[PDB]
């Protein structure tokens, strides 16, 4: 509920010791954690935001050349200069032309000459930056009550939402029933700010880095204007022509839009045209739930006489989601809802709404199970009635691991030493994993960066032959060390 | 000009899409395969220096590769 | 809780312009759509829907696409409805009709539920 | 692009009534987006049905809703003298936008 | 983008300067150079990878300078 | 002297009138009036739902 | 698949990937269809009209 | 019980409206108002003029 | 056209009979064996080809039914 049909969803299981789990949570998943006598949660961090930006430094894209004056002098007699050159408003280059009788001179050689021209801005790129402090995270916390229109229903009074600040990074949710969950995040240690600059077109946004946003060959100004004037590599918007080395001319270069366009090729659009609200990143986020009861706990089992207003229809990554009606007497109850098969009888298949509770007798509630890799059957009333519902369920038995192998890989490719803080603290394994993540990291990093798509693929395979025509079994570590992970970083970038 | 260097091997990845992938997650491998199938002489006398310049196949279909890479 | 009044009007005149507000209290503006409904005298309820959000960006109707646009305003609370070119068959009973906007701040999928609380309805003629 | 509910039903208090309408497979037919309006002749249409089968909190269990493809039927079981108003159904397209039913008249007496 | 493929070898070069000659004939060196000043670890690796293969001092550096300017 | 053209590229546009059109899983691809006109620009991909 | 008054039923990705001028379910005023070049042919038959 | 339709092939069609377009050699090809329709099938190829 | 994928081997088989079997299950024997008698010199050739490459004895049965059926 609120995490259904959302093609990500990283379920999380057990707790460890004090009642507390450790998850990393980002914009594109949300998270259902499962415990063991606890109700289960969906956790989803819904919206970043930075709150007071100040600009760094504004380029600009579309120019305009007025006032252009230009200055000769005769050859021999040194080099022209005019007023308007010491000027910073006014952009110059020396170069030369022919003089001879012709050009009213005298002593036929190649004459200096200067040209200048007004340089006047008219669209601008304000690259505004923000500081690790007043960042506004915003996280919705939901429990799976069984409770009518709420599977995907991603709005209303489903859920609790909290806000997370670097400085004031606790705040618990006192959410309704079922106790109080707190939570212990770490938003200092995620997308590292500092290091990004919230760059604006006119009403597009992006979110660049910083050494890129300050090396683009455009010309700039800093962040206080106030008659502004005053652009520093003038040069790289402005060209000057100097045909048969006859006159020369000056001539704007014309609008750097598009080309903005595509230089921003891996830049992720945020949007700043009211707040500054990101929607990428994540957190790692510890959620601490001791105080977190079931609300449904001390009621009885039903009497019977369920009936079903909505079939199985399972999800993606198969997780069936029935919602039943109830009908009957005693109408605060627990559900008599399980996962089972025909005779010898057992019983086969996790409820992932755990303690599923009918109140309100005419209110439907809907409960998701999860069953087994073949067949199985729906049992949810007792003695009259006996509600018995068949699903079938394709493979998961050796795809749902290599499929849950293929999604670790791919949020320890995303996510970075921070997908090892996805577990409830494995204790030496999870340390001396993300230190080893940290460590092979920080040497994968410094190389490969400013690396694309196909270079890291080729110097995978270039790496790779190294590491088949080597010796002194030097051949697995140069192999699937460094090359098969390259291939398959090679792969997966570019998101 | 400003429409190079264009922000790719950075970091900063995250789940969402960016803002040209599958349109400049390709855009590399189609203008040189218009620009040899435009320019074949420079292939072919490229395919006759890394077949001069190299000992073993594979530093000769790396050459090869490497100076078909550098041209536009 | 919920309460949606509106603004009437008396009578109108072929060839003007007619515009009608409507205050929304209980809740707050940034996150819900606010759609408009029409009901001409013993007709079908007419469909002159806005899907206004905290930004603005809103769908034109089908029928009236070229012939109608409106405003808003968040310090008021107010979604106007600005129906230029009136006619002699655009006298009906407008409603101003709540709805529920993604937490994400766009509006790409409307709610299981539309319209939980409505306006009492402006009945507007032309003469 | 409209809705196609009939003009008129009726029923004895105590009996069950059946209100149909049918649309398009690009609102009724493939889309749960289905909801039914309580249209008092001197009030605004209150919200009778969420989801075919689903109710807003307030309204009694006494109304029911169910689909067929493309044909979405409320059923009212029991009536009584309440229930002398029109009902409006609505259909959210694939395009964008919103229909709603011509209107059935309902009495008891 | 459009602003590659940037009309360069087309034969067609008069006596007659150009649209961007002296600002375009040493762009690509100026921006291969801030390229490797922000970004050394690349060819630091372009120089272990270069080196262990090409039997030869020649394919060494020619290996080395092509994989250099490869990459942006 | 006279000169004929050859082909006419554009710099510069803009995009009006952007409509959208979804479907249920596993039943075809959406169909939408605009696609048949080709002032418009098109692409499918998918949601989930 | 349905025909003028026969029915089979047959496999969905021998059904989707049939060469024949295809046109959306939820297709309306169906005008819009999408390879026409399998119904129909260009004759060029000399370097002449076509 | 409930089918739903995911793509309609066609049998049998026809062809009106037809009409041609040439141009002189060198000078690009040629462009026609109702190639501009998705009903109108088209396809571009060389005469010698 | 769609005379050719003729939906033969998508599974899907049932005891009920399908559309056109004791038509469909032999119309492919009967129409490769008027094309042997209308074009003899084909046979003639692909038995040489076939007898000329494939040392061994099962491999001359082998590519001369397989030469002679996969041209119809
Ligand atoms: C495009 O938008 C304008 C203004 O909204 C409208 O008048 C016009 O009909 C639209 N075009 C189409 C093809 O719908
Ligand atoms: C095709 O020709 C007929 C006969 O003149 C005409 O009525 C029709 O409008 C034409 N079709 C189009 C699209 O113009």
């Amino acid at each position: 509920m609120r995490c259904i049909g959302i093609s990500n969803r990283d379920f999380v299981e057990g707790v460890s010791g004090g009642s507390w789990v450790d998850i990393v949570l980002e914009h594109g998943s949300c998270v259902t954690t499962m415990a063991k006598n606890k109700p289960t949660l969906d956790f989803e961090l819904i919206e970043t935001e930075a709150k007071q930006p100040a600009t760094l430094r504004k380029y600009c894209i579309e120019a305009k050349l007025t006032n252009t004056t230009t200055d000769s002098r005769c050859p021999t007699q040194g080099e022209p200069s005019l007023n308007e050159e010491q000027d910073k408003r006014f952009v110059c280059k020396h170069s030369m032309v022919d003089r001879g009788w012709g050009n009213g001179c005298g002593l036929f050689g190649k004459g200096g000459i200067v040209t200048c021209a007004m340089f006047t801005c008219k669209k601008n790129m304000k690259g505004k930056v923000v500081q690790p402090e007043n960042l506004e995270y915003t996280i919705v916390i939901t429990p799976h009550s069984g409770e009518e229109h709420a599977v995907g229903n991603d709005t209303g009074k489903h859920g609790k939402e909290i806000k997370i600040t670097p400085q004031s990074s606790i705040t618990e949710a006192e959410l309704t029933g079922y106790g109080t969950v707190t939570m212990e995040c770490s938003p200092r240690t995620g997308l590292d700010f500092n290091e990004m600059v919230l760059l604006q077109m006119e009403n597009k946004a992006w979110l660049v880095h910083r050494q890129w946003f300050l090396d683009l060959p455009l010309p700039w100004l800093p962040g206080a204007d106030t008659q502004g004037s005053n652009w520093i590599q003038k040069e790289t918007l402005v060209t000057f022509k100097n045909p048969h080395a006859k006159k020369q001319d000056v001539v704007v270069l014309g609008s750097q839009e598009g080309a903005m366009h595509t230089a921003l090729t891996g830049a992720t659009e945020i949007q700043m045209s009211s707040g500054n609200l990101l929607f990428t990143g994540h957190l790692k986020c510890r959620l601490r739930m001791d105080k977190l009861q079931l609300k449904g706990m001390s009621y009885s089992m039903c009497t019977g006489k369920f009936k079903v207003v909505k079939e199985i229809a399972e999800t993606q990554h198969g997780t069936i989601v029935i919602r039943v009606q109830y009908e009957g007497d005693g109408s605060p109850c627990k559900i008599p809802f399980e996962i089972m098969d025909l005779e010898k009888r057992h019983v086969l298949g996790r409820l992932i709404t755990v303690n599923p509770i009918v109140t309100e007798k005419d209110s439907p509630v809907n409960i998701e199970a999860e069953p087994p890799f073949g067949d199985s059957y729906i049992i949810i009333g007792v003695e009259p009635g006996q509600l018995k519902l068949n699903w079938f369920k394709k493979g998961s038995s050796i795809g749902q691991m290599i499929e849950t192998t293929m999604r670790g890989a791919k949020r320890m490719a995303i996510l970075g030493d921070t997908a090892w803080d996805f577990g409830s603290l494995g204790g030496v394994f999870t340390s001396i994993g993300k230190a080893l993540h940290q460590v092979f990291g920080a040497i994968y990093g410094a190389a490969f960066s400013g690396v694309s798509w196909i270079m890291k693929i080729l110097i995978g395979v270039i790496i790779t032959w190294i590491g088949m025509n080597s010796r002194s079994t030097s051949l697995s570590v140069s192999l699937v060390l460094v090359g098969v992970v390259t291939l398959y970083l090679g792969v997966m970038v570019q998101a | 000009s400003v429409a190079l260097v264009p922000h790719v091997g950075m970091g900063l990845e995250t789940r969402t899409e960016t803002w040209m992938s599958s349109e400049g997650a390709w855009k590399h491998a189609q203008r040189i395969e218009t620009w040899i199938l435009r320019h074949p002489g420079f292939t072919i006398m490229a395919a006759i220096l890394a077949y001069t310049i190299g000992t073993t196949h594979f530093q000769r279909a790396l050459i090869f590769i490497l100076l078909t890479a550098v041209a536009p | 809780e919920v309460q949606l009044v509106e603004s009437g009007a008396e009578v109108k005149k072929p060839g003007a312009s007619v515009k009608v507000s409507c205050k929304a209290s209980g809740y707050t503006f940034t996150s819900y759509a606010m759609h408009w409904v029409r009901q001409a005298p013993g007709q079908r309820l007419e469909w002159m829907g806005w899907i206004n959000a905290g930004n603005g960006n809103t769908k034109y109707s089908q029928k009236f696409q070229d012939r109608v646009t409106i405003t808003r305003d968040t310090s008021a609370s107010t979604a106007y409805m600005e129906l230029s070119s009136l006619r002699s068959e655009d006298t009906a009973i407008y409603y101003c009709a709540r709805d529920k906007v993604d937490d994400y701040g766009d509006y790409w999928f409307p709610t299981l539920w539309y319209f939980d609380y409505w306006g009492q309805g402006t009945l507007v003629t032309v003469s | 692009s409209a809705l196609t509910q009939p003009a008129s039903v009726s029923g004895s208090p105590g009996q069950s009534i059946t209100i149909s309408c049918t649309g398009t497979s690009s609102d009724v037919g493939g889309f749960n987006y289905v909801s039914w309006f309580q249209q008092h002749p001197g009030k605004a249409p209150k919200l009778m049905l969420y989801d075919v089968t689903s109710r807003p909190s307030g309204v009694s269990s006494r109304f029911s809703g169910s689909k067929s493809g493309n044909t979405a039927s409320l059923t009212i079981s029991g009536l009584q003298a309440e229930d002398e108003a029109d009902y409006y159904c609505s259909s959210h397209t694939s395009r964008g936008t919103w229909v709603f039913g011509g209107g059935t008249k309902l009495t008891v007496l």
